[PDB]
């Protein structure tokens, strides 16, 4: 589970292991697929 | 959403993330919707699995 | 007995014309063009879609610099960076505090939906269209068979064969640069494989999807990190492959002329009415009947009875047939005035028999040509009120 | 392992190529005048023969057989 | 400094321009259009090859008929026969004499040469051409890249970005129609799949190899063993197929106009030397030299010394360089008169190099350009004597 | 949001509050964004503290 | 921690700037020729559009 630098992770950059990367607002069925720096 | 905001509960802390993304859902179609209806015509859409394999 | 004739191109609609062989009895045609689908010629010239900045994680040299290198990657862009002072989870990490360096680095990259959603472009030639005729023929009643429309192929399927074509309406409705997306066709101006400005339509341009080369303008502008912290500015266009999806023009089979439709198949233009066809069959010789065992029907007389001046068959004629023997009749108006619906009329020994037709002049002056025998069906005909439904059988307007 | 015929006497002339000739074997020999007129050339030739070609100023090709296709400036 | 420049349609020859680029030094091009492969728009119509009456085994009844039925195989040519007397091992077997009953049948099927060796017919369009084509440009002095024709498209492949074409001279060599073979391109008038006359060039017409469909015009014609005896006579013309290999027309590669040479490969049709190209490049502005960094030339004298008056670059001529600085200079005649074999001259502080050039009239008064100095190197010239060998460097007659 | 919603949970009841007031978040810029980014250059907005003191 | 527009595309004509442009919000535009005409202009731009 990888950890990284999330951007507004509350108050303000911190570095959460659920640092979001790769946000993808690209299909249509209400659906996003994104990816944490944390393997769940 | 304008955002994306991201987060589970470990229990002692909300310990959450979250981002900036321009997100949106047209369905595909010629009506520019804001949710997908319980009915209509099926037709083929972009869309992602549920599966691993 | 090659019975040539032009004939119009439209799709839905029988075009009963007659065997005039001289010796045997004639026979109907029933000719359908059921399709037109087009398939011009056509070139994958390069697939786009939207980019990824798919960022290459980036070095951090904790005490002087790291000079980047161009890589090979599409359209790699890499700067290298100082001053920086990199919280990374225990505060920052380098201890110098200048000499901190970080060289961010990243590239352009097929999306995983440029497999499956994305654009594409063609330098589109004419080809050669093609269609599954029916023809109910005569007494065979049946041929559904897919031909072509150059002048010199038969299709030998059923016992008839047919040379259709080649037509005179010329319009391919695609144009010379197409780009195609899923099912709707786009008749584009895409400005070319490894030229799309940023922003604009094909920023990325992929040969194929299995392409790793292309061309990524996407004006991918790396800026430093700001405050001491890991990550990577990528300040970039979104891709002209998202406009081009809610930005874009309107589709082929929705903007079109001369009635055609359209499909993410062959790239076919399907049902485009337009023009003549000149065709020409050669009938099998058995299926004729000979001129002897048909009824000769003259001393007849035909009148209408309630003429409809409509696209419907909804004029009608009574016939006073006058028969010799008693058997079948087909039947066909040589003037394409007059469209009827009855390929084929059955008779006893000289009985009468209504038929449906449809017409555009008032004074429908059609002959009657009742297995080799002329009739004037002279009349007047009244217009319906009725007229929201899909396409005609009358498709014969002239001056009236 | 296939076939090759002789080599040609290439012999100059003013904007013509003299070819004495003398094959094995019947080879077809032909050419294709590099003009937008192509104006070509075909016969086999069993029997030794003294042939003309009138090249022109842009060039002629000259295919003696499989042996492969010549090539030649005749301004 | 977008250089545009029409430029003749020739393979195997540099085009060695000249960047006037107001304000920074010149730079010299070499554009050698090394290939001119086109690969026209095509469509596999039908591959036809020789026939193989391969035979179903006849049937034999022993007393009484056999009535054969159309089975569905191409060709499918069967006929009942009876009055034998089959010997066959033990003398004859059946005990009847003319009630022995023979059943042959024989149907029309691909050889297995159809696969491998094989005519091959198309629709042929005209699609759109390409070149491999080298630049040792300026000081960069190196990028094959292969290209297109169409004007709009770069090709970043070095770091020069080059627009090419479209070329004017249209003259696909290959026709409409047009017969494929091995290697050997014939641009035949194939008649069509579907209707080959028998003995006629596609008297077997499969769609593809895999095809299991096809059109069998044949004529083949089923007789009666002989005398008492089991076999098949199939009386056939021997294909359309076998001949076309030896009483066949000339290859395109032999017979076409405007210098073209053929592959089965893509189909193209490469080095086919007719036209001008309009091509324009953007040249990379680093490559380039300011102005204030070469020598000027100027207060210079030329002159021929020996000009050969022909084709390989015989012309010489001394130049009284006269520089300022010591170093290279790009030369170059816009006259197309004199083609130099020079892109660039090395000079040391006002001296003198011989360059070589051809050219094509008498007098050749033709300005040189060497880096920002005109001249006139008038002078007269000499014929050869020795004219036969591959194509020139010269190509610029005109009135003399 | 058109509104304010306000409220803790005590444990046994909810017991919250809610208001009218106009809120909007425009950032300091000629940007009209909907939404503060994670990047993007700094410039002198207006903002209450984290602070006590 | 604040805004940023997406980089315009500069494109070239004879004194005159076609620019395509894309942003990712509302952007306000807005320029001043520098002549003692000013002759501004302001336009929010959320649609991608090429102006002059």
């Amino acid at each position: 589970p990888y950890i990284a630098d999330c951007p507004n992770c509350g108050h303000s950059r911190c570095d959460s292991p659920i640092a979001i990367e790769e946000v993808r607002g690209d299909a249509h069925a209400g659906v996003i697929r994104i990816q944490t720096s944390a393997m769940f | 959403g304008d955002t994306v905001t991201v987060g589970f509960h470990d229990g002692p802390n909300r310990h959450t993330c979250t981002v900036a993304h321009k997100v949106e859902f047209r369905p595909v179609g010629r009506e520019k919707y804001r949710h997908p209806p319980e009915h209509g015509v099926e037709l083929p859409c972009n869309r992602y699995t549920h599966k691993r394999a | 007995y090659e019975h040539t004739a032009v004939m119009p191109n439209k799709v839905g609609i029988p075009y009963k014309a007659l065997v005039e062989r001289p010796g045997y009895a004639p026979v109907h045609l029933q000719i359908q063009l059921v399709n037109t689908r087009i398939i011009p010629s056509t070139n994958l010239e390069y697939i786009t879609c939207k980019y990824k900045t798919k960022v290459p994680s980036p070095v951090v040299k904790c005490c002087g610099a790291t000079q980047c290198t161009s890589k090979p990657h599409p359209d790699y862009q890499c700067q290298v960076f100082t001053g920086v002072y990199p919280f990374m989870w225990g505060g920052a990490y380098c201890f110098c505090d200048t000499e901190n360096t970080q060289m961010s680095e990243a590239y352009v990259e097929r999306s995983e939906e440029c497999s499956i959603d994305h654009a594409k472009a063609y330098k589109v030639h004419t080809g050669t269209v093609q269609a599954m005729v029916n023809i109910t023929y005569g007494s065979v009643s049946w041929r559904s068979a897919d031909v072509y429309v150059n002048g010199e192929t038969p299709a030998k399927i059923g016992d008839a064969k047919l040379i259709i074509g080649p037509l005179s309406s010329a319009w391919s409705p695609f144009d010379n640069k197409v780009v195609v997306y899923g099912h709707e066709v786009y008749n584009y101006d895409f400005p070319e494989y490894g030229t799309g400005k940023a922003g604009s339509f094909g920023d990325l341009q992929s040969r194929t999807s299995t392409s790793n080369d292309l061309y990524a303008n996407t004006n991918l502008k790396l800026q430093r990190p700001q405050a001491g912290i890991v990550h990577t500015p990528f300040t970039q266009a979104p891709s002209g492959f998202e406009r081009w999806k809610r930005d874009k023009g309107a589709p082929l089979n929705d903007v079109a002329p001369f009635g055609c439709s359209i499909a993410l198949e062959p790239l076919r233009a399907e049902n485009c009415a337009v023009g003549s066809i000149p065709i020409s069959i050669d009938i099998p010789d058995a299926a004729f009947t000979r001129i002897s065992e048909t009824p000769t029907v003259s001393d007849l007389e035909c009148k209408i009875t309630e003429c409809t001046y409509a696209s419907d068959f909804g004029g009608i004629a009574t016939v006073a047939y006058k028969s010799s023997k008693a058997g079948n009749c087909p039947i066909h108006s040589p003037s394409g005035v007059a469209v009827i619906k009855e390929n084929d009329v059955t008779l006893a020994e000289s009985g009468s028999f209504t038929f449906h037709f449809s017409t555009a002049n008032i004074h429908p002056a059609f002959k009657l040509q009742v297995c080799t025998s002329a009739v004037t069906c002279k009349g007047d005909c009244k217009p319906p009120k009725d007229h929201i439904v899909d396409y005609p059988a009358q498709h014969t307007e002239s001056f009236t | 392992i296939a076939t090759l015929a002789p080599e040609p006497l290439v012999e100059h002339k003013h904007r013509t190529l003299i070819l004495h000739l003398h094959p094995d074997h019947p080879t077809l020999l032909t050419t294709r005048s590099l003009g937008s007129d192509a104006n070509p050339t075909r016969q086999w030739i069993e029997r030794p023969t003294t042939v003309n070609f009138t090249v022109t100023g842009e060039g002629l090709e000259y295919t003696w057989g499989n042996h492969p296709p010549k090539r030649v400036w005749a301004q």
